[PDB]
């Protein structure tokens, strides 16, 4: 199918408590591969997956120079800005930024990405066409206009349609046991009164990668959205993932209700009845 | 791999 | 700014079963800003061999972590996540629900 390869950048300044915290993270679709933790003692940029410990010294010499050099941009930019904002120093900010590319399954380049959030929202992001930029409020129209005028866009579009697609590729072919694996949802249906009149009826899905998924319930074949509660899928820690929908019903009813499973691991989607 | 360019704010 | 309250759930690596051991999870995530403290309890005290992903961040920018350690689960033995953020006005407490 498509794939991934994503960086996460996390900027937190730290007034009167020092450096900022800084936290990078390197995914290949759902699977993590690299990380660096300024508060970490090693300062260097880490493996995170058996496939990309083989890398030799150059690449975790060169990542460490990288990542660092990524440290110190987003700690001048804490600053930059409380300035635009005309913020005080008290308080604490965030930066967040994420790049990375997409491809398709001739794993040929099919779009890229480089969004940036200061605290917590939209500050500004390459368009889709990778040759201009999105500013999300006034303040960062002032870094739209520099980074139009100064070409920035240009080697970004060159590592986002280049390197990025190239380096994908080698790490899922290293890592293909582990990044070119689907496993399919172990589903289940737990039934459990919540009165004399009500049951509740939750549909499970566990084991489950990658991380996208599908929970629908339906009545009678009909969309049910009346008291359907849905959690966010989450880790189970081994790799996979989980995820659970529940609806409430009428005690005897419960066979008029079916639970629906769509996901890539599945030649067909599955329906699941309380029966 | 990550970008080697990256410019500030 | 913006704040957003983390959503919390405690749940087990693999389905639970009294003298297997096992993983216990605690999976934060939705939250903004990024200070949080995270604590597994067993019968009321804090779990000291807790492990935590790194940091990072879905597409709303808001932020997930998971919290986990090895444990065997038993009939009586009761096991808990303790969360404290800035939107919390008191930390909060959710057990492990082993009847879902
Ligand atoms: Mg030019
Ligand atoms: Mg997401």
């Amino acid at each position: 199918g498509s794939h991934s390869m994503r960086y996460f950048f996390t900027s937190v300044s730290r007034p009167g408590r020092g450096e900022p915290r800084f936290i990078a993270v390197g995914y290949v679709d759902d699977t993590q591969f690299v990380r660096f933790d300024s508060d970490a003692a090693s300062q260097r940029m880490e493996p995170r997956a058996p496939w990309i410990e083989q890398e030799g010294p150059e690449y975790w010499d060169g990542e460490t120079r990288k990542v660092k050099a990524h440290s110190q941009t987003h700690r001048v930019d804490l600053g930059t800005l409380r300035g635009y904002y005309n913020q005080s120093e008290a308080g604490s900010h965030t930066v967040q930024r994420m790049y990375g590319c997409d491809v398709g399954s001739d794993w040929r380049f099919l779009r890229g990405y480089h969004q940036y959030a200061y605290d917590g929202k939209d500050y500004i992001a390459l368009k889709e066409d990778l040759r201009s930029w999105t500013a999300a409020d006034m303040a960062a129209q002032t870094t739209k206009h520099k980074w139009e005028a100064a070409h920035v866009a240009e080697q970004l579009r060159a590592y986002l349609e280049g390197t990025c697609v190239e380096w994908l590729r080698r790490y899922l072919e290293n890592g293909k046991e582990t990044l070119q694996r689907t496993d399919a949802p172990k589903t289940h249906m737990t039934h459990h009164a919540v009165s004399d009149h009500e049951a509740t009826l939750r549909c499970w899905a566990l084991s489950f990668y990658p991380a996208e998924i599908t929970l629908t319930w339906q009545r009678d074949g009909e969309d049910q959205t009346q008291d359907t509660e849905l959690v966010e899928t989450r880790p189970a820690g081994d790799g996979t993932f989980q995820k659970w929908a529940a609806v409430v019903v009428p005690s005897g009813q419960e066979q008029r209700y079916t639970c629906h499973v769509q996901h890539e691991g599945l030649p067909k989607p599955l329906t699941l009845r309380w029966e | 791999i990550l970008n080697a360019m990256i410019v500030k704010i | 700014m913006i704040q957003r309250t983390p959503k919390i759930q405690v749940y087990s690596r693999h389905p639970a079963e009294n003298g297997k051991s096992n993983f216990l999870n605690c999976y934060v995530s939705g939250f903004h800003p990024s200070d949080i403290e995270v604590d597994l309890l067993k019968n009321g005290e804090r779990i000291e061999k807790v492990e935590h992903s790194d940091l990072s961040f879905s597409k709303d920018w808001s932020f997930y972590l998971l919290y986990y350690t090895e444990f065997t689960p038993t009939e009586k033995d009761e096991y808990a996540c303790r969360v404290n953020h800035v939107t919390l006005s008191q930390p909060k407490i959710v057990k492990w629900d082993r009847d879902m």
